[PDB]
């Protein structure tokens, strides 16, 4: 495992994108999910 | 973060590890630094933490836009901003925010980190959206003074809440900050081992049984085995005065642990040291079914006592390792012949060649294990599976009559036994839950159980400034209404006692019955004077032995205590012994 070359940092600049569908979902025990 | 041979992104908070369960499935990585190691697992969440557990907590107030610190394999961290949506769970409501990057981006910081971006699902009819996927910041820390004089002290440690790797190492430490005469002691060598492997660096000495004492004063540890502890006691006078002792396994039944039990709460309440007693079962608890590290699928189905034909596919059809506990070293050849006849091999383990199967156990990729009660004490496995019937043989000391000791069973065991069976797995995160597959119930009454009047004979025998009396451990001194130092011999017979015992290889009980007789060590013709019903039968033929004189006699001990015949190593032991070789 390489380093992370990480930050807990907040970025204001960061692109303000993505849809926020309401989804119904059923959990599976491996972690994967469901429909309907 | 990248493995080849990124396919996944960790994060390191609060001192720990955290990430996702696909990305890595449980595979160690090894930094600059130290060697990775994981701890926690949950599938169902799929998130996965090495090092420690989960150490941050709850924060999606279904309101805030919240935002993903992408990490992508080929270039830069990117920054993005989303305002998540619902994803309705049947059960509950967790955030969902979509988005999309390159497999391998698993384990993106969220924002304090409040998700790990990873887990999602992918509409044919629309795009993929993600989850906000994080469990519940969930502890053991650092351990207060109990160092103190005249204290006692229990660790309900339920494997593998690092008891050896973390807590044990920790007390050395604080031990040694406070210039203590530390003990520490140990079920078996194996486990003696893996401390010193854990105890790295520390100042530990490792004692052998071959050295009555050993003393130095540039103050070290001392480490030794629970027998050591004992038969030092038995033959030294020059026992150093711990003012700390440390007993792993403390639940140990074994007489040389008990009356080591016994010995150190008296020189607890002498007020001169301070013990602690590591055990995942103490003496005041009957829970079969302990909390463990990882979950445990507790199966009840009846289990073969034999060799069988048909009907069990269950036990064969397990593709993962399997430990399973029998009774006796004879029951277990029966059903690892039984289990070889199918493909699987097996690998063998009792009492007396522990040390030469159980490294084979690590070493060798094995499908099935075979052992007695050998196994409850510090034996860790990489398997899966756990086959416990909860039968076990008890040695007990008939009093009708002439007095001997006969090996009773198959009786159930102890709950704190089968807690134990069932505690071999249960600490490994896999992905398929450990099976603690058993049949019927265990028995709490015990107390018929020769160990116990054997550690009295120990503890009797132990030399004490006088003073007070050794007396047994609190919970367990009312398993036996043997008076306080009735077993106390004098002398002569009290050196052929622990010699009979150390050089003998002979049980406490029939040591003790031949050393109380007046018989000298070296006199062997106790062995061949009993009744006919004394009559040792080695596979259904009366034993016949050729003596130190080149005498040839039946073998037919004064005494008899069945675990002098009960295996084939025990009775060559023993006819050792009856021809004065040793």
């Amino acid at each position: 495992s390489l380093e992370k070359a990480a930050n807990v940092q907040w970025d204001e600049m960061a692109d303000i994108t993505g849809s926020s569908p309401i989804i119904e979902v059923k959990q599976d025990e491996d972690g994967s999910f469901s429909i309907r | 973060r990248i493995m080849q041979r990124q396919v996944g992104v960790g994060i390191h908070m609060e001192g720990v590890f955290h990430t996702m369960w696909h990305v890595t499935r449980g595979s160690v990585i090894c930094h600059e630094t130290g060697r990775l190691e994981p701890s926690w697992a949950d599938v169902r969440n799929d998130m996965i933490s090495y090092g420690g557990g989960w150490r941050l907590g709850d924060k999606w107030d279904k309101e805030e836009d919240v935002q993903v610190l992408a990490i992508e394999p080929g270039k830069n961290p990117k920054h993005v901003q989303t305002k998540p949506g619902l994803f309705k769970t049947l059960t509950g409501e967790i955030g969902a925010v979509t988005l999309d990057f390159k497999p391998g981006t698993s384990g993106s910081p969220i924002i304090k980190v409040i998700g790990l971006y990873g887990n999602g699902v992918v509409t044919k009819s629309g795009d993929y959206v993600s989850a906000i996927t994080q469990a519940e910041r969930i502890d053991y820390e650092v351990d207060e003074d109990i160092f103190r004089k005249k204290r006692l002290t229990i660790m309900d440690l339920h494997p593998g809440a690092g008891k050896t790797k973390r807590i044990l190492p920790s007390i050395v430490r604080e031990a040694l900050k406070r210039r203590l005469r530390t003990l520490i002691l140990a079920p078996t060598r194996v486990v003696a081992a893996e401390m010193e492997e854990a105890l790295r660096g520390l100042p530990i000495r490792y004692q052998t049984p071959a050295v009555k004492s050993e003393h130095t004063g540039r103050e070290i540890v001392d480490l030794m085995c629970h027998a050591t502890f004992t038969t030092r006691l038995l033959s030294s006078t020059r026992v150093p005065n711990y003012n700390l002792i440390v007993m792993d396994e403390a639940h140990f039944t074994d007489p040389c642990s008990v009356a080591a039990r016994g010995y150190i709460s008296t020189r607890v309440e002498m007020g001169e040291a301070a013990a602690i007693f590591m055990t995942a079962t103490p003496p005041g608890s009957i829970d079969p079914f302990p909390q463990s590290n990882s979950p445990i699928e507790d199966i009840e189905r009846e289990i073969p006592e034999r060799s069988w034909n048909t009907g069990f596919d269950w036990i064969t059809d397990y593709q993962g390792k399997t430990v399973w506990f029998v009774p006796s070293i004879k029951a277990g050849n029966d059903i690892a012949n039984c289990l070889r006849k199918s493909g699987k091999k097996v690998i063998q383990l009792s009492r007396k060649t522990f040390d030469t199967e159980y490294p084979k156990t690590k070493l060798t990729d094995w499908d099935f294990v075979v052992t007695t009660d050998i196994s409850e004490m510090g034996a860790n496995f990489r398997a899966g599976r756990v086959i416990d019937p909860r039968r076990c043989l008890k040695p007990v000391i008939l009093t009708d009559g002439p007095e001997r000791v006969i090996l009773a069973g198959p009786i159930p065991v102890t709950p704190a036994s089968a807690a134990q069976r069932r505690g071999r797995i249960g600490r490994n995160p896999a992905q398929e839950d450990d099976q603690y597959v058993f049949s019927g119930d265990p028995l709490k009454n015990d107390e018929d159980h020769a160990h116990w009047t054997e550690a009295k004979m120990l503890l009797d025998n132990i030399y004490t400034p006088e003073g007070i009396i050794p007396t047994l451990f609190g919970p367990e001194r009312e398993k036996t209404q043997a008076i306080d130092g009735e077993f106390r011999l004098r002398g002569e017979q009290r050196k052929t006692f622990v010699e009979l015992m150390r050089r003998g290889d002979l049980p406490v009980w029939l040591s003790y019955k031949v050393a109380s007789a007046g018989i000298s060590y070296k006199d062997r013709e106790w062995c061949f004077t009993g009744e006919r019903n004394n009559q040792i039968l080695e596979e259904n033929m009366e034993v016949e032995i050729w003596t130190r004189e080149g005498e040839k006699k039946k073998l037919r001990p004064k005494w008899l205590d069945a675990r002098v015949y009960a295996d084939p190593m025990a009775l060559k032991d023993f006819k050792e012994f009856a021809s004065g070789r040793k």
